[PDB]
DNA sequence: GAATAGCGGAACACATAGCCGGTGCTATACTTAACGTTAATTACTGGGA
DNA sequence: TCCCAGTAATTAACGAGAGCACCGGCTATGTGTTCCGCTATTC
């Protein structure tokens, strides 16, 4: 319970629902991030990413 | 030439000791109870890894790995303070006892920040245990109503022994998950007056000696000493009847009287009781 | 009724001895040992006090030399 | 009250007197209550109560029974703040090593001791015996034992030997170490060594030995006994709401140290085995050394968290650590921020401010008026009175707000300019309303960008803010002499189409009486804002001493023109607003304004301006329609035949003739060429538009189109977005950077497909990135920029020199890039210039440069100006007002104290976030071949026998317009000091062919040129003649290596033909690789060639310019003039002998023989010419060719980085950052003074020790200047604050405590640092006060 | 970025020369890395994570 | 005004009991722990001239 | 025998928004006294 909410509730990429409106609703469900845990971050991301 | 942390090195260490036999044991520990300290220095020195392989279950607690070591180490030393070899038995289930606890009460003593007594947390551990095996009855997290209907005690006895596990949390840590907020940006210092507060107080300082000034002598001495305010100790009726006026009763009455005038002074000025106390 | 202090900075050079003067002078005139020179227009004491300059009645010279007299006539109170 | 802040190391019994108990117990508070425990991390007989004037028990509880020790609590009734400055101390069970004199890299004990850093912790690891003092019996001092060679020499050894372990032997080794008896060894070592690396290892450690004895440290303190602990308000234990708790990290790492001590102390009191104690140590020590830095010995020690514990050193270094966060800038009350709006109706000092910000932020200056009107006779009235906001409450907000400036100031401050100051205005909102002007300064854009304001409150800074930050103060720009307060967008669109005439609008041909009837007659609607109208007007002259004299006239001129002439006033002619009056005509005309009028009417006259700029922008209308982007008729027919012309190459290179990488290049040029076409055809097709008719048949003129308004006028516009609406938007590039080869043709009227729309996003996704990463990079830039250059202040008058650089022209090869007049604008000379007629000076030697001196040489044409600079001036600490120049943002010279360094760093700074064969002159000049030597040649011409040629087409008034520069071995089609027209190709060579061309001529001979050793039989196999060509030495056998061809030349006398002038021998020893045509025995002629021989970022460029980084390739030099050769060839290395003609010889160098040489090993070099090519380190040029050379060099190499994107920047703010490039100075020969050799102390200093000297009878240093990047030497700094204020603080502040340094508090960031006044603008007469005072 | 080998090169300078260095790179989901990188003097190196 | 009496009652202190809180002790035997940069610079260390 | 090149470490990368005996010592706790204050009665 422990390992899977902390996934849930606060990982990097377990982020609010930006709820105000419809379409931010569906942009940011469709959302494709390179970051989190196995990605890199924005500190070291080069020119080509 | 060793990689030079502190773990590799000791338990490299550790094994220049052959582990002794039982009669080699008990032997040790008859020159070893009659003050022969090398008998004391053989016996501790070869049963560290006895406390390595004890100490090994207790990890992942509050304490790291070495602090767990040499805390079973003290324990150790202490079993061969008080060793028997005349019950005849092994010497290692006699150690047991004198290691797991002192290893217990260290994981008890110097993990939390705030440091609870013995008893409180053997009893914040009785609930812990009751609650882990009530979950798998209801399969939810069990309450603390829940615990308290398990064991029959108090429900404010277990809740305050529950809330005795509070987890105290860093302040350095960030908050949002973004590195730019930790709680020192959130936290205001509370026990400090800003200047507005402390301007307010100074201010009324000054018109308080300032309207008892405004008062007439024989008034404002009784109410000086009365509350200690200008530069008096604050006195009883009785005492500032024995040193000033004679009479308690025309003490109270002058007191009541410059209390009416000080009404009036304060309402001229259009402070009222609902002014100074909203 | 002021907008640019150029003229001052005519009088005072440097750009600072008139922050300086100014600030000096207003302190005069806020700490209410002093009254102004030319009239006030409802400004506030730092204009007072950049006016004062403008018209090159107020600069160092002329407040160290008020300053030691009124220390003659504070000493001349003795009696 | 304190000069300077004095840092050393701190004695065990230091810490014993700022202490106030000893912690012993770990445990911080109680549990039920929330006492602080006796006597854990919190205590109160340690650090003081818990609140004010009471104790514990509370029996002693008033300021009445101020200050007695408690008995049933002993503590000590106070004030209960007095928990943040008292100090408990741990008493250390053994002593363990400070981390900081250990693992910060240089390592303190390590070359104190001369110990390496392995066997250090070797023994404080306690693995390694370390002998202390056991003497050469049969051991050395600080040889370490491992365990059974130890045991040995125990067996050995009994007695007389003594090998300690761990700290104590550490400790023992320090406090048993001599200092002046060591000091001496390794002093008379350092005179006896040679070696340049045990040189400066010797020097070292000489060094760090010296700043022991002279500090009053002793070496012991290393090693802590006694570790004090934090006071705890400073590492607080706050209750969070609902019986929660959060505890700062130090508590946890406090009761880990305090947890490992005691159970040492009980681990010795239990006489434990010694495996044990060993551990215990081993596991403190190390709970320690992370108390002090976590991450630094190993790994850290980390939290339930999973994340490490924030130590000590994690509290002062970074982003995050006191020093660039909570003491650098801090968050500051009287302070508000909102949105922003325009609101135009504002004059320039103004602002608006909302009713609720300017409530808040004046909060008890209405609470002092609100006292003083009797409305309320205490606070606690007043508070309410403003509290429910009456209707009297209003009144006072007008009056005390009515002279007192507010500061504006945007997010990104970059400049002084984003801090300014306004008189506000009250606004019922909630925005800060915001004049136009004053936009272009901040870069604030209304699309949500927020400012911050501010409030001075001190009647010194209401001053300051209207003295120096006021808005119509800064009217120019601190960079450069340009105005800053142009008309930004819509303000000159107006004005644009204010000031124009169409051929035929109502009224044309009327009289008018004067710029009113202009006035009367538009807006009565009976003549049009264009139309050629002969009006009268006055206008005034100020030809004598201020004497402005009228002069009406009668000027054909339109109504828009008359009507925007009453804007103007008085003294200026009316040929400023006689045109069309777009973007740049505006600021050269509220320039002109600023330098005939003054300064107030010109801020009077820019209100004005954008007052009718933006009236007559609402009259006009200007909108823009689809039908304002007039696509041409042509681009169909242009882009039909680049694509016939595209499919016949494509049928070509599928028949074979041309391969994929020359279609690709004759594809792409036919799409750049029809890109041009395109753009150039719709350009004809968009002014020209209007064709209309006055009284017959029409006339073309230029268009009244509403997207050519929007930039021709330059008001947010260019030509490069239009054709990007209406013509074809060209070719496009892909992540490679490699350019696409079909393009896109389309404009953004008639759309893109899909193709053409994902094309061209990969430039829209490389644009942002780049901006992104941009900012990141030029952040960083101007934070070492200003650091580099804190403490630069002007601080003299004249320092009184006669030296500074020379400054030319910029002519970089075609035209004059920057003339002489604008680099010489505003700085005074070092000799007097004096006209080409040179028997009169024409300027006096130390004039200073405005314009009315300027136009006095640009009549007479003068080149070359000797000028006062910066990195000459002669100030100790400072630079000298007239070395430095004008204050550009003043017109006048600078102000004596005025910190140019921070001004300096920021325009530099600023525009950062905008960055990423044969010869012909092409002018009518005369041919200048300048000092180099060069023979005719066979054909009768000039070829060139020098390495340096430079080519200058002087003109017939002296001065250069182009010059060049000439390779070696080329001819000359013409002749020196003789005029030549345009498209000349005056000298030719071949790019691969080099000559090894002689001078004299005769008969040749092959002398020491022979076959199967040195020369090869490769003859001309194509023509037929026997070409005796030259291997190389890496092929050719060991027998004829440095056996050269040489060409030795006789006649056919007996005689020998020599070099003429000298008696030197005329031979040309060739190197390997070495194509000769010619025969032996056959008569050559001078100037005949022997052998034939074959052959950057916009930001990072500045950002290792100002770092002086070294380039991969150095172009190697000439360390000293005189003849060169070769020594002793290695396998990589050509020892290239330097031979004077008089000096010391045996200077060889080894050249990586890899690498291509260009001295043909026989010329007579001058000092500091090349050897390679490649581009050059500044060390090289500095050390060579001295400090006017670099201060031309960076000068050129980072202006050639801002003006090729663009940027103007006037140079001193250049050359102030190379001046604080080189404030080091290395020895060279220490001589009479106190100095050592090969040590580097600051120029400065050594500018006045030898200075005494020499005003002594003793001699002086001899000193070579050195150069550090900005990044070094803002981190060699005598300050050891405004250095550790910076990147890595664990380095300085140890290299400071152990050398007892003493900040001085002389630049600004340590008087920031303290909260004193900086000694820069008005904190400079206080200071100066001060430092009068002081010693006095 | 898909668990696999992964045949990047250097491309850059990294030399002082300007030659290429190919390496390897065996990523999985879930394990040790391991790659083969190439020296400058022709020499093929191995490293693990 | 003023003495005296009653009287609430607040509280303060003192003496106690009682109960938090720290400590010691337990006896088949038991024996060596827990997966990226980017660049620059500098100190170090094995290798070459 | 000193230079020199690969290797590893260190620094930097914007702004603002278990379980029982046992004892002792503290502390809550009755409780007395007491002291103050308040009121009420009477000369
Ligand atoms: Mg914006
Ligand atoms: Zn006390
Ligand atoms: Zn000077």
């Amino acid at each position: 319970s422990a390992a899977v909410k902390e996934f849930f509730g606060s990982s990097q990429l377990s982020q609010f629902m930006d709820q105000n409106n419809p379409l931010s609703e569906i942009t940011h469900k469709r959302r494709i991030s390179a970051l989190g845990p196995g990605g890199l971050t924005r500190e070291r991301a080069g020119f080509e990413v | 030439q060793r990689v030079l942390d502190a773990t590799q090195l000791y338990l490299g260490e550790i094994g220049y000791s052959p582990l002794l036999t039982a009669e080699e044991e008990v032997y040790f520990a008859r020159r070893a109870l009659r003050g022969d300290v090398a008998s004391r220095r053989r016996m501790i020195e070869s049963n560290l890894r006895l406390v390595v392989k004890i100490a090994r279950r207790y990890g992942n607690r509050g304490l790291a790995l070495l602090d767990l070591i040499e805390e079973g180490n003290l324990g150790l030393i202490r079993a061969v303070e008080k060793f028997d070899p005349e019950r005849g038995f092994r010497f290692s289930t006699y150690a047991t006892w004198w290691i797991r606890q002192t290893i217990e009460r260290a994981i008890m003593n110097q993990t939390r920040t705030i440091r609870l007594p013995i008893h409180i947390v053997k009893e914040l551990n009785v609930y812990l245990r009751t609650a882990r095996e009530l979950s798998h009855k209801l399969d939810h997290e069990p309450s603390a109503e829940e615990i308290a209907e398990q064991l029959d005690k108090p429900v404010d006895d277990v809740s305050r022994m529950l809330r005795l596990n509070e987890r105290i949390t860093s302040v350095d840590t960030p908050l949002g998950g973004d590195s730019e907020k930790a709680l020192l940006d959130i936290l205001a210092d509370e026990k400090e007056n800003g200047p507005e507060d402390t301007t307010q107080d100074d201010d009324m300082k000054q018109s308080i000696v300032k309207w008892l000034f405004e008062l007439n002598a024989k008034q404002r001495e009784v109410l000086a000493r009365r509350f200690g305010l200008l530069g008096y100790e604050a006195a009883t009726l009785e005492d500032v009847g024995r040193e000033i006026g004679l009479t308690r009763e025309r003490v109270r009455q002058i007191q009541v009287e410059g209390l009416r005038r000080l009404r009036e002074i304060l309402q001229t000025q259009g402070l009222n009781i609902e002014a100074l106390f909203r | 009724a002021r907008v640019t202090v150029q003229d001052a900075v005519e009088k005072i050079g440097n750009r600072f001895d008139l922050v300086l003067v100014a600030a000096r002078r207003a302190r005069q005139m806020q700490v209410g040992g002093k009254d102004p020179l030319v009239p006030e227009e409802n400004d506030k004491t730092t204009v007072i006090a950049l006016r004062e300059i403008e018209e090159g009645l107020i600069n160092n010279q002329i407040l160290d030399v008020r300053e030691r007299q009124e220390q003659q006539e504070q000493e001349a109170a003795e009696l | 009250e304190f000069d300077a802040i004095k840092i050393a190391l701190a004695s065990p019994d230091m810490i014993r007197s700022w202490s106030f108990g000893e912690v012993k117990k770990p445990e911080t508070i109680n549990y039920r209550t929330f006492k602080p425990e006796r006597d854990g991390l919190f205590c109160a007989r340690i650090f003081g109560p818990v609140k004010d004037y009471e104790c514990l028990c509370g029996k002693y509880k008033r300021l009445k029974h101020r200050g007695v020790i408690c008995e049933k609590c002993g503590v000590e009734v106070t004030q209960t703040k007095v928990r943040r400055e008292r100090m408990g101390h741990i008493e250390l069970a053994s002593p363990t090593a400070h981390i900081w004199f250990l693992k910060s890299l240089p390592s303190r004990i390590g070359l104190l001791l001369d110990m390496p850093l392995r066997d250090i912790e070797r023994v404080l690891y306690f693995e390694s015996y370390v002998v202390i003092e056991g003497g050469m019996t049969n051991l050395e001092r600080q040889q370490i034992l491992t365990e059974e060679q130890y045991l040995d020499a125990l067996e050995e050894f009994g007695d007389e030997f003594d090998a300690k372990m761990g700290a104590e032997a550490i400790q023992a080794l320090l406090k048993s170490m001599d200092l002046e008896q060591e000091c001496e060894q390794l002093r008379e070592e350092l005179n006896e060594t040679n070696s340049e690396t045990k040189r400066k290892k010797l020097t070292k450690r000489i060094k760090l030995l010296e700043a022991f004895v002279q500090s009053g440290n002793k070496p012991e303190w290393m090693i802590l006994t006694v570790l004090p602990v934090l006071p705890p308000d400073l590492r607080p234990l706050v209750p969070l709401d609902g019986g929660r708790f959060a505890t700062s990290d130090l508590n946890d790492l406090y009761r880990r140290v305090i947890n490992r001590n005691n159970r040492l102390k009980r681990l010795l009191d239990l006489a434990a085995p010694d495996i044990i104690v060993r551990n215990e140590k081993r596991m403190l020590q190390e709970a320690v050394d992370a108390l002090l830095d976590n991450g630094r010995r190993g790994r850290a020690i980390t939290g339930s968290n999973k994340r490490p514990l924030k130590s000590l050193a994690d509290m002062i270094k970074g982003k995050q650590g006191r020093f660039r966060q909570n003491l650098l800038g801090k968050r500051v009350d009287y302070s508000g921020r909102s949105v922003i709006t325009v609101g135009p109706y504002l004059r320039l000092h103004q602002c608006g401010l909302p009713k609720k910000m300017a409530l808040e932020l004046f909060k008890p200056f209405i609470y002092g008026k609100l006292e003083l009107r009797g409305l309320a006779t205490t606070i606690k009235a007043a508070k309410k009175m403003v509290e429910r906001e009456e209707a009297v409450v209003w009144d006072i907000l007008d009056e005390v707000i009515r002279e007192h400036p507010v500061l504006l100031n945007r997010a990104p401050t970059l400049h002084r300019l984003g801090i300014q100051a306004f008189e506000p205005v009250l606004i019922e909102g909630k925005a800060i309303q915001l004049h136009p002007l004053v936009c272009a300064a901040y870069n604030a854009d209304f699309d949500g960008d927020q400012m911050a304001v501010h409030v001075p409150l001190t009647l010194e800074a209401q001053l300051e803010a209207r003295a120096l930050m006021m808005s119509t103060n800064n009217i120019l720009s601190p960079a450069n002499g340009e105005p800053i307060i142009v008309p930004s967008q819509d303000v000159v669109l107006g004005l644009y189409y204010m000031t124009r005439d169409c051929v035929n609008a109502k009224g044309e041909g009327m009289v008018l009486t004067g710029p009113k009837e202009a006035e009367r007659l538009y807006r009565s609607g009976l003549a049009s804002l264009h139309a050629r109208v002969k009006v009268r007007i006055t206008e005034y002259e100020k030809d004598a001493n201020g004497e402005l004299v009228a002069k009406t006239s009668l000027k054909d001129t339109t109504v828009g023109r008359a009507i925007l002439w009453m804007i103007v006033p008085k003294g200026l002619p009316y040929s400023i607003v006689n045109q069309a009056l777009g973007k740049k005509a505006i600021s050269k005309m509220l320039n002109t304004c600023y330098r005939i009028l003054g300064l107030k009417p010109t801020v009077i006259f820019a209100d004005q301006i954008m007052y009718t700029g933006f009236a007559y922008a609402a009259r006009s209308g200007a909108s823009v329609g689809i039908d304002d982007m007039v696509i041409p008729e042509k681009k169909h027919e242009i882009i039909s035949e680049a694509e016939a012309e595209v499919a016949e190459i494509q049928e070509q290179f599928q028949s074979g003739l041309v391969t994929a990488g020359e279609r690709y290049n004759k594809v792409i040029d036919i799409w750049a060429a029809a890109n041009d076409r395109v753009s150039k055809a719709m350009m004809d097709n968009l002014q020209t538009e209007t064709v209309i008719n006055r009284d017959g048949q029409e006339e073309k003129q230029v268009s009244f189109n509403s997207i050519y308004m929007m930039a021709d006028s330059g008001a947010r516009g260019s030509a490069a977005q239009i054709r990007q609406l209406a013509g074809m938007r060209g070719l496009m590039a892909k992540p490679d950077g490699s350019i696409i080869e079909t393009p896109i043709t389309a404009n953004f009227r008639e759309g893109l497909n899909v193709l053409q729309y994902f094309i061209s996003t990969h430039g829209a996704r490389k644009g942002l990135a780049d901006t992104a990463l941009k900012t990141a990079n030029s952040g960083y830039l101007t934070r070492r920029l200003v650091d580099v250059a804190q403490d630069l202040v002007v601080t003299e008058d004249d320092c009184g020199t006669h030296e500074g650089i020379m400054m030319t022209p910029v002519i970089e090869g075609g035209d004059v890039k920057e003339p002489l007049r604008d680099r010489v604008l505003g700085r005074v000379t070092a000799e007097d210039v004096l006209k080409p007629g040179t028997a009169d000076i024409l300027v006096p030697r130390n004039t200073l440069l405005h314009e009315q001196w300027c136009d006095l040489l640009e009549e007479n044409s003068v080149d070359a100006v000797k000028v006062r600079s910066v990195v000459s001036c002669d100030t100790d600490f400072g630079v000298c007002a007239h070395c430095y120049g004008r204050d550009l943002a003043r017109g006048h010279i600078i102000n004596k104290g005025e910190a140019i360094g921070v001004i300096a760093a920021q325009s530099i700074g600023e525009p950062g976030t905008q960055l990423t064969s044969s010869i012909q002159v092409k002018n009518k000049g005369s041919i200048k071949l300048s000092n180099v030597k060069s023979v005719v040649n066979s054909s009768g011409k000039l070829v060139i026998t020098s390495r340096n040629t430079e080519l200058k087409l002087i003109d017939e008034f002296g001065r250069t317009k182009e010059s060049y520069k000439v390779p070696y071995g080329a001819v000359l089609a013409k002749g020196d000091g003789e005029q030549v027209a345009g498209g000349e190709t005056v000298a030719n060579w071949d790019p691969h062919t080099m000559p090894v061309i002689t001078e004299v001529s005769g008969f040749v001979r092959f002398t020491d040129m022979i076959d199967g050793q040195t020369i090869t039989r490769q003859t001309d196999e194509l023509t037929g003649l026997s070409s005796l060509v030259v291997l190389d030495s890496a092929e050719r056998t060991a027998g004829g290596k440095d056996l050269r061809p040489a060409l030795k030349i006789v006649d056919a006398q007996g005689n020998d033909v020599l070099i003429p002038g000298t008696d030197m021998p005329a031979q040309y020893f060739l190197p390997g690789k070495a194509i000769v045509q010619l025969e032996d025995g056959v008569q050559i002629s001078s100037g005949d060639t022997l052998a034939r021989i074959p052959q950057t970022g916009g930001l990072p460029r500045v950002a290792d310019l100002f770092e002086a980084r070294r380039p991969k390739e150095p172009a190697i030099l000439a360390e000293i003039s005189g003849i060169v050769s070769f020594g002793k060839e290695t396998k990589g290395k050509r020892r290239l002998v330097i031979t004077p003609v008089d000096g010391s010889d045996p200077y060889e160098e080894m050249i990586p023989k890899w690498r291509q040489l260009n001295v043909f090993e026989g010329e007579r070099v001058e000092r500091g010419d090349v050897i390679s090519d490649g581009p050059e380190a500044p060390h090289d040029i500095l050390r060579l060719r001295g400090v006017h050379a670099v201060t031309r060099y960076i000068v050129n190499e980072v202006q050639d980085v801002y003006r090729l994107q663009g940027v103007k920047i006037n140079d001193k703010h250049i050359e102030v950052i190379v001046r604080q490039m080189l404030r080091k100075a290395t020895i060279v020969n220490a001589g009479s003074s106190d100095f050592l050799e090969g040590e580097q102390v600051e120029y400065s200093r050594v500018k006045i020790a030898n200075r005494e000297l020499e005003a002594n009878g003793k001699v002086g240093a001899t000193y070579s200047r050195d150069l550090l990047g900005i990044t070094k030497a803002s981190l060699a700094t005598e300050s050891f604050i405004s250095a550790a204020s910076f990147q890595e603080t664990t380095r300085v502040l140890t290299e400071a405590a152990v050398a007892g340094k003493r900040d001085e508090l002389r630049g600004l960031k340590e008087n920031v640092i303290v909260g004193r006044l900086i000694p820069a603008g008005t904190g400079y007469a206080y200071h100066q006060d001060r430092m009068r005072r002081r010693a006095a | 970025r898909s668990p696999g080998v992964f045949f990047d090169s250097d491309k850059g300078k990294t030399h002082s020369s300007g030659k290429v260095l190919y390496n390897a790179r065996i990523i999985p989901y879930r394990g040790s890395w391991l790659d083969f990188e190439f020296d400058p003097k022709d020499n093929l190196f191995v490293r693990i994570d």
